[PDB]
């Protein structure tokens, strides 16, 4: 009989929920592509009134027996909504603060102090002396990190006593419930598998790894002359960033072949008197080709494609705003980068369009990391040169060559490689944090014992007990999982392979576009449209054509680059001893 | 006639000539015709022909997958088609053997400021032939090689006049494979003929 309540519960829900929504949404739209006190204010009291709404209905969800639920769904909804704090709010209100206004003052000149995103980034992208990416390294953590660390403690404190209170082991025991389902045979799926599966797909890139690090390694070693050791671990701060997080920077100092260049098409479109309109329109016949949806008239009417000549916020979104109103709000440039950004950007509307004939709750990707994967996986089709070509802007007759494949493999790999052992390395300290694996007073031991054994990186500055690396990164200061990142990463490839292998693609896998190809969006579709309604590993069998967590892909990928790193490093030290520092 | 004389060329280097069937049936003695968009009382035209022994025709046959149509020859036939498999005594010259290719594909060069020294040569950059058209000249040469080494399976890195998008010479490793004839008196022959 309370499978019939909580059916009306969720009517009555969802009738209510969908209107304090859309004006919600409607309110923010206005003040981000317009940016006035009119418009904050507005914002600010729409939103109010749906956090009352929605929180209202949640203790009301909570008053339902979900044991004594029949229909999956309809337990599906109720969980939704279902699932020390004025301490915990000062706490994390005082570290982000922290984080945003950091600075680092030269040592000749107090008065004279550089901000994150105003100079220090420049400096470690930019830079090329070992002395002056050092300061900035070492300042930012010196200043930033050792402000951090009261705060860090009081939070892993406080955060694991709320956990507990929910009936969870800890923090971290909470945010691996992201990944929980339940479900008939195998397609449950329980939080500590989620170990078992990042630590088991770890050790298989491993060897892919460690090849691409001795090639860095050596280019490193000309770049700064005896300051690395061929057989020892990488300075941190030479790696083209503050954090380690992207070895992209590096491309400059690593690219194999420098007289090889790239594709770039912006001569292409602006020769071809190309504009924002005639870019997303390319992009929609795309997805049309492909099988999926076309873009409403809402969408071409209150779309910003264009910086208006008010004051915006020109980073690229895709927008749901409630009642089939979807909108794209990008400052589109004619180059490249947006080019493919707009494939991306659309990518996030198909999924959206997929699942609007879902129950209100149920309207988002069946998992994390999926909603993401599908943006990057379009995105790359229509980066081939063979897409390029068809569309006119890459010669018809333009020459091949093998090199500049090379040079492309190894830039992605940069990108998307060189960061999957800092995000598992990242991701494994704080779940040892948490659980009390590491004590308090070893936190800083065992971040570099652990990124020195795991990542292969060395600290440039001995470190004690008053510094902390970790909630120098702006995920960690703003309490934000990591994790996403790295089953994104390896969901992405498995959903490409699968894409490419029903569109009957024979070839390099990086050279696969999907476009013409109604199967493979036919079997993209299948799986956009569920939502949350199923077990994401449902999701996931229904376009990978398995169930589980699946690196091969990745490794397939970025094979013919293995293949060549293997022999480059024929006269080179391959992996790294930890007995070393500078 | 003029395709019967002389001697016949392999399968990576056959041979193609534009313009009575039954005097053609006089010729050679046909075990497989087939067409494809097109009757075989039916069958400007042109004709595509090389050596290729009976026993393995399967690789002859539309759809088909192998070695032949991926490296040597494949048939797109747009224009309605005919396949004639067929043996006959050309005493033109019978082949000795056959040698078909069963890879090639890209190499780059190990050390960028030499582009005629040691190459690394990438099994994933792989090079398959073009409906209708040759395979690379640096797949060609390869098999043309392996037709005369004595080894029944040869690979070598060749390249031979196609220059990249630089003006440097294109390497591509292949691999040839030479099989021994059962009948060593008679030719086998391919014919692809298209309207
Ligand atoms: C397939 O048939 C061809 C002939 O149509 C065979 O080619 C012949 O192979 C022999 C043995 O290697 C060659 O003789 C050698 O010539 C070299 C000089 O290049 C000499 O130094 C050696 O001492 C020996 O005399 C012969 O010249 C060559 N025929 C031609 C026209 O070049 C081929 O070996 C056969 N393949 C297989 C697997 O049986
Ligand atoms: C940006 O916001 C301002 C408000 O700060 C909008 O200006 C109002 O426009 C309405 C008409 O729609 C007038 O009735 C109001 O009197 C205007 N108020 C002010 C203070 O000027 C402006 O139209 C908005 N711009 C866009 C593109 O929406
Ligand atoms: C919460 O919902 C119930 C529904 O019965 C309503 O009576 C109550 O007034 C609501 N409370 C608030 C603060 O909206
Ligand atoms: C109601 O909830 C309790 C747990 O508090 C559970 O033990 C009980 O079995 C539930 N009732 C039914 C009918 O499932
Ligand atoms: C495109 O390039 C050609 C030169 O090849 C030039 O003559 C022409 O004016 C250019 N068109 C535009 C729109 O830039
Ligand atoms: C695009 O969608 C609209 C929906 O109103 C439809 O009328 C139009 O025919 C569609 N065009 C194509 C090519 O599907
Ligand atoms: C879009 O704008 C045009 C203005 O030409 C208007 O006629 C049309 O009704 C609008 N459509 C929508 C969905 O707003
Ligand atoms: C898809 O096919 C159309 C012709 O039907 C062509 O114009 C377009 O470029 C193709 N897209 C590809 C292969 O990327
Ligand atoms: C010839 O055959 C031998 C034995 O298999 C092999 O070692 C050699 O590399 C081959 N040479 C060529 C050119 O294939």
């Amino acid at each position: 009989t309370e499978d019939e309540k909580a059916k009306e519960f969720l009517e009555k829900f969802d009738l209510e929920a969908e209107k304090l929504y859309h004006q919600s949404s409607l309110a923010s739209w206005n003040y981000n592509t317009n940016i006035t006190e009119e418009n904050v204010k507005k914002m600010n009291e729409a939103d109010r009134e749906w956090s009352t709404f929605y929180e209202n209905m949640t203790k009301i969800a909570k008053n339902y027996n979900l044991s004594q639920i029949t229909d999956d769904k309809v337990k599906r909804q109720l969980q939704a909504l279902q699932q020390e704090n004025k301490r915990l709010n000062n706490i994390l209100n005082e570290m982000s603060t922290i984080y945003s206004t950091g600075k680092v003052c030269k040592p000749n000149n107090p008065q004279q102090c550089l901000l994150l995103a105003t100079g220090l980034e420049d400096i470690m992208q930019y830079s090329k002396d070992y002395d002056e990416r050092l300061w900035a390294w070492e300042g930012w953590r010196s200043q930033v990190g050792k402000q951090l660390r009261p705060l860090y403690e009081k939070y892993v404190d406080l955060k694991n006593e709320m956990a507990r209170e929910k009936n969870y082991e800890d923090y971290g025991d909470y945010w691996r419930g992201d990944y929980e389902t339940d479900g008939k045979e195998d397609y449950a799926y329980s939080r500590n598998q989620l170990i078992d599966d990042v630590e088991r797909t770890f050790e298989e890139i491993k060897p892919l790894y460690e090849h691409l690090h001795a090639y860095v390694r050596t280019k490193l070693m000309d770049a700064y002359p005896s300051r690395i050791s061929p057989t020892g671990c990488l300075p941190a701060h030479l790696l083209g960033d503050m954090w380690g997080r992207f070895w992209t920077n590096l491309y400059d100092l690593t690219v194999p072949y420098g007289e090889k260049p790239t594709i770039d098409v912006t001569a292409a479109m602006i020769n071809q008197s190309w504009d924002a309109e005639k870019i997303f329109k390319e992009a929609e016949k795309f997805f049309m080709s492909v099988g999926l949806f076309n873009m409403t008239q809402g969408f071409w009417n209150n779309s910003m494609l264009t910086k208006p000549d008010r004051e915006v916020v020109c980073h690229p979104t895709a927008w749901d705003l409630g009642n089939n109103d979807f909108r794209i709000k990008m400052c589109t440039k004619v180059t490249m980068d947006d080019f493919l950004t707009a494939h991306h950007e659309m990518g996030h509307i198909q999924y959206d369009m997929a699942y609007a004939k879902q129950p209100f709750l149920l309207r988002n990707g069946a998992n994390e990391g999926f909603h993401e994967a599908v943006g990057e996986i379009m995105s790359l089709s229509a980066a081939t040169p063979k897409h390029l070509k068809d569309l006119g802007l890459l010669a018809q007759n333009y020459p091949e060559d093998y090199e500049t494949e090379i040079n492309f493999l190894l830039k992605q790999a940069l990108n998307i490689v060189g960061t999957l052992p800092f995000t598992y390395m990242l991701e494994k300290w704080r779940w040892m944090v948490f659980k009390g694996q590491i004590p308090k007073d070893q936190w800083t031991k065992k971040w570099w014992e652990m990124k020195r054994d795991i990542v292969g990186v060395v600290e440039p500055v001995p470190h004690d007990e008053t510094y902390c690396d970790a909630a120098s990164l702006f995920h960690v200061a703003n309490d934000y999982s990591f994790i996403r990142y790295y089953t994104r990463t390896i969901f992405q490839f498995q959903f490409q392979e699968a894409l490419c292998r029903t569109a009957q693609h024979t070839g390099p896998l990086h050279k696969c576009d999907i476009s013409n190809s109604t199967a493979a969006g036919e079997k993209l579709l299948k799986m956009l449209e569920l939502g949350k309604s199923q077990p994401w590993t449902f999701a996931l069998e229904n376009i990978v054509g398995e169930r589980k967590i699946n690196v091969r892909p990745l490794l397939d990928y970025f094979r013919p680059l293995f293949n060549w790193l293997k022999e480059q490093n024929s006269n080179s030290f391959v992996g790294w001893r930890t007995d070393w520092s500078p | 006639t003029k395709l019967f004389i002389g001697q016949v060329p392999q399968p990576y280097e056959f041979g193609r000539l534009v313009f009575n069937f039954t005097k053609l049936l006089s010729y050679f003695q046909v075990n497989t015709f087939q067409c494809q968009k097109v009757t075989p009382e039916s069958i400007s035209l042109t004709v595509d022909w090389f050596a290729y022994r009976v026993e393995d025709k399967s690789d002859l046959l539309p759809g088909s997958s192998s070695d032949l149509q991926r490296f040597n020859y494949k048939p797109t036939y747009s224009n309605p088609t005919c396949l004639i498999s067929a043996y006959t005594n050309l005493v033109g010259v019978n082949p000795t053997n056959y040698t078909t290719l069963t890879n090639c594909y890209g190499c780059v060069d190990k050390d960028p400021a030499n582009p005629w020294g040691d190459q690394i040569c990438i099994p994933e950059f792989v090079t398959e032939v073009e409906p209708g058209f040759r395979p690379k000249p640096s797949c060609a040469r390869v098999g043309l090689e392996g037709h005369i080494s004595g080894n029944d399976t040869y690979s070598a890195i060749v390249t031979n006049g196609e220059l990249d998008s630089t003006g440097d010479p294109i390497w591509r490793k292949g691999v040839a494979l030479t099989k021994q004839p059962i009948d060593s008196s008679r030719a086998d022959l391919a014919f692809f003929v298209s309207v």
